RNA sequence: GCGAUGAUCUUGACCCAUGGGUGGGUACAAAUGGCAGUCUGACAAGU
């Protein structure tokens, strides 16, 4: 019965990727408002928009006292040392607490699309093993998938020639 | 024998006029707090806590003739009970102007590059301290935040299409009924298969006669029943799309302090989303301010004012005021006058709000303003 | 085609050539929109590993806009304006003018804003959030022992006041600030000082008071008629 | 109000109002806050005028902005009850404008008023 | 230890005495790109 659902899960993937790009550019233009430093020195969006959510303060973001650098990250890591380095050396915007709460409901935002991009993407390759396991033992499973998306069946893809 | 008047402390210099280029004591202060009311105390003549400590430590052979700079600090040093002969001759002195040249190489742990990041750093908050604001005048988040809450209308309505359409396999019979998303959403979300029907879930949702439909029509409708994986997808993107209209309310209730709290006339008059979408597509309060009332009555559809004008032919009478609830309950050969007062008195109450009176104030006047309007409201549809 | 800049007879004065012929300084924070204005980008050819040679940016720059470009365009050789020197710029009277001085400066100059009034303070601000090389300071300029801690020492200093007394508001601050042998840049507006009288009479009197407090004047024009009524004055300070 | 600057003395009040009103006789004259803020943007007034009896004044409080941008001469007067006065109004007006006419036979005493108002500015 | 269960050959386009320059589709960013000069301006109602 896979014919259609995986369509709705691959296309909906590619959803789900365009509106994190979306909420991140703002996250990375709010905390660029605040902290310009951190902004700069992490390019990623799940974890930078921990980042932003657990502290708040770019006075008290360390390794340690308080930890945020080595619950998901190490403190032996090059980054950690450059937020240490980088938070001695601010000049940034001190901002009230109610404006950055906005900011944290998009982090918990960035935090639930991730974990659905993640729970359908483990659906995705379990599905298609179970549906077509030929075709993802030859050309795996986003480009079969997406190929079927373009015949809309596997039998529209069974009658093409 | 001299003060050294500086943002790093207060030194006392003798070099120990019998002068080597060197220091005789110094005091030192660093700090946000300690540079702000040091910044207060040069603008006041203030007496700083170093300075009575300088005046305190080194005495009866380096302090009998002192010399400072200010004719304020010589007064106060004057009434001290330690009996300082203070004067402020030499001021404009090659020595004086030369205590600055050696203020890297007189201050231990210091150098020229912090005293231009401090001295910066202090700017900035002095001048959120003299200009009694933010360092931006921030007022542009509003702006991006109206552009986001129609993305998320937008993508809220996809993946209500997307879930409505992955749903249609099991359930089919359930969009020519229920056509709400939310009602939509949450009957999959509390049931999840239709072979699970009870009565709750129907009641917190639906009135009784949407309910005896969603009932008969679940007796009916036959369509697919596949693996609980597919069903644990859909209670997942419901709980998301929940989820999210939740989260676009909470952005209106973002909006709500943000709109009292800077513009509170226009709150008064038009409450959030209008002013909002005046701001958003004039661009800034400031410039809107210096926009008279016609173009705030024209604030919209470039295209077709500007089509109207190129043809010579009869203009839009309708703007951003198109979708005021008061501009919509007259009829249309009303509104378009009670249009012009309200766009009228709005520019009245943005020249209240732009001018930095009463974002302090929380504004008064505009509940005149609108007495004003519903006055003339009442009499022109007498 | 790409137009190409080559400078001028001074440092970080650039000028274009040919089909366009602006007067550009070197870009040191770019995305900004000052007054709506246009940038530059030109780069030297060059082939080697890893990134492309720099795009070194240039920001157009008008004399309508700037008495200073003038001043250049009329034709100089000697300034004290340079990457690298410490400048003191009396008023800035919109703060839009405060970033060209900061191209100008380099990144290795300090721009000290003075400002003696509230509201073109909120502008000098939000210049200063976005570059981190201008110090905005709204204190009253005719006494500098009232803002002698928050600033060190220039190496030269540009005056664009024009009051009747400015003779007096500089003479404390060059007593103050300025070094010895240190250069002046004085721009002098005829008509907003007195109009009911000549300028001639004016400019003899002024630099009657620059021999007074002991500058001077190395050359003294009138621009040419891109402004009117005004002569700016390039001079050393204790020469 | 301590905003209230420039502003006109008496003699030189009776001047312009005299101004405005022949401006008024001969049609060369702009109402309101709105027709001289267009007449600003169009570069087409000769000078403002401005009521400093009016309560509220952040009405107008941009128009001395916007006049130092474009170079337009500008006075407060300290009545608005004479300034609608003199505009044949029987309403308080707080803001006129004076439009431009090359042709005027009044234009002397333009070129005199605004004599006197570059005299005040400066 | 070759294949009709496709062997075999072709739709990256141009040029220069591995190297070098153009052409087209996607995304992002920016507009001395489009806005004659971003509406008209004192009357209306009633007896």
């Amino acid at each position: 019965k896979n014919d259609n659902h995986i369509i709705q899960a691959i296309a909906l993937l590619d959803q789900l990727d365009k509106d994190i790009n979306t909420f991140a550019m703002r996250v990375k233009e709010w905390y660029g408002w605040h902290f310009p430093e951190l902004a700069k020195l992490v390019p990623d969006n799940y974890t930078f928009a921990k980042l932003v959510l657990f502290i708040k303060d770019k006075a008290s973001l360390n390794d340690d006292s308080l930890h945020d650098l080595a619950a998901l990250l190490n403190e032996d890591s090059g980054i950690a040392q450059r937020v240490i380095d980088n938070a001695r050396i601010s000049m940034g915007q001190d901002i009230s607490e109610t404006d950055m709460e906005n900011v944290c409901v998009f982090a918990q935002r960035v935090a639930s699309l991730a974990d659905y991009r993640r729970q359908l993407y483990d659906y995705l390759c379990e599905k298609m093993h179970t549906v077509a396991p030929n075709l993802s033992e030859l050309i795996g499973e986003v480009i079969g998938a997406r190929l079927i998306s373009h015949a809309g069946s596997l039998t529209n893809l069974s009658k093409q020639a | 024998y001299v003060l050294t008047e500086t943002s790093a402390g207060y030194a006392l210099l003798k070099a120990s006029v019998l002068k080597e280029f060197k220091i005789a004591a110094f005091s030192k202060f660093n700090s946000a707090a300690n540079a702000l009311e040091e910044a207060n105390s040069i603008i006041e003549g203030k007496v700083s806590s170093q300075l009575e400590k300088l005046l305190e430590e080194i005495k009866k052979d380096k302090k009998s003739t002192l010399i400072v700079s200010e004719t304020k600090l010589a007064n106060a040093i004057n009434k001290l009970g330690l009996n300082f002969n203070v004067v402020s001759d030499a001021v404009t002195l090659d020595i004086y102007r030369a205590i600055k040249e050696y203020l890297p190489e007189l201050l231990p742990g210091m150098s020229d590059n912090d005293l231009s990041k401090m001295s910066l750093g202090l700017a900035h908050s002095i001048g959120r301290h003299k200009l009694k604001f933010s360092a931006d005048k921030v007022d542009v988040m509003i702006i991006q935040a109206i552009a986001l809450l129609d993305d998320l209308d937008k993508e809220l309505n996809t993946y209500a299409m997307r879930c409505k359409e992955w749903y249609g396999w099991h359930f089919p019979e359930l969009a020519k009924i229920v056509t709400d998303s939310v009602a939509y959403a949450r009957i999959i979300l509390t049931m999840g298969i239709r072979s699970k029907a009870s009565e709750t879930d129907l009641s917190e949702i639906l009135p009784e006669e949407i309910e005896e439909r969603v009932k008969t029509a679940a007796e009916v409708s036959m369509g697919t029943e596949i693996t609980q994986t597919d069903l644990d997808n859909i209670n997942a993107l419901a709980e998301q799309i929940v989820e999210f209209a939740a989260y676009r309310e909470q952005l209106s209730n973002y909006l709500s302090a943000r709109m009292k709290a800077i513009a509170p006339n226009l709150t008064q008059l038009v409450g959030e989303l209008v002013g909002a979408r005046l701001i958003a597509h004039s661009g800034s309060l400031i410039s809107l301010a210096k926009s008279p009332a016609s173009t705030i009555q024209i604030l919209g559809a470039e295209k077709a004012l500007f089509r109207a004008l190129k043809t010579k032919h009869d203009t839009p009478k309708y703007g951003l005021l198109y979708h005021a609830s008061l501009v919509g309950q007259a009829t249309g050969k009303n509104k378009g006058k009670i249009a012009r007062v309200l766009a009228a008195k709005a520019a009245v109450s943005l020249r209240y709000d732009a001018l930095a009176e009463d974002r302090d104030d929380s504004g008064d006047i505009g509940l005149e303003s609108r007495a004003k309007v519903e006055n003339r409201l009442s009499q022109l549809e007498g | 085609a790409k137009v190409v800049i080559e400078p001028h007879r001074h440092a970080g004065v650039y000028i274009a050539r040919g089909k366009e012929d602006l007067l550009v300084t070197k870009n040191m924070a770019p995305g900004e929109s000052v007054y709506g204005e246009k940038r530059i980008s030109v780069e030297e050819p060059s082939k080697e590993d890893g990134v492309p040679p720099t795009k070194v940016e240039y920001r157009v720059w008008n004399p309508f806009r700037s008495k200073l470009a003038a001043g250049i365009m009329g034709g100089l050789d000697e300034l004290f304006i340079a990457p690298g020197k410490k400048v003191l710029y009396l008023g800035a009277a919109s703060g839009t003018s405060v970033s060209h001085v900061s191209d100008v400066v380099g990144p290795e100059g300090v721009v000290y804003a003075v400002e003696f009034s509230h509201r073109p303070g909120r502008e000098l601000i939000s210049m200063a959030k976005k570059r981190p090389n201008i110090i905005p300071i709204i204190e009253d300029a005719r006494h500098p022992q009232k803002y002698r801690m928050l600033i060190g020492m220039v190496d030269c200093v540009f005056a664009d006041v024009a009051q009747p007394d400015q003779a007096r508001i500089i003479a404390l601050n060059s007593h103050m600030f300025l070094k010895d042998q240190g250069g002046v840049v004085i721009s002098i507006k005829a008509n907003c000082i007195d109009s009911t009288v000549d300028a001639e009479t004016v400019f003899a009197r002024e630099v009657q008071k620059l021999r007074e407090e002991r500058i001077k004047p190395l050359e003294q024009l009138t621009l040419e008629p891109y402004e009117r009524d005004h002569c700016i004055v390039v001079g050393r300070y204790m020469r | 109000n301590p905003k209230a600057f420039p502003l006109a003395d008496a003699a030189l009040t009776q001047q312009i109002l005299d101004v405005v009103q022949q401006a008024a006789n001969l049609r060369q004259l702009k109402k309101g806050a709105n027709e001289a803020t267009k007449t600003l943007n169009r570069g087409i007034s000769e000078f403002i005028i401005m009521a400093a009896d009016c309560e509220p004044i952040e009405i107008l409080l941009h128009l001395p902005l916007l006049c130092e941008d474009k170079n337009v001469p500008y006075v407060f007067v300290p009545s608005r009850v004479a300034l609608g006065r003199a505009c044949g109004v029987s309403r308080p007006v707080i803001a006129a404008s004076i439009t431009t006419n090359d042709a005027s036979a009044i234009k002397t005493q333009i070129y005199a008023v605004k004599d006197k108002i570059e005299t005040l500015l400066i």
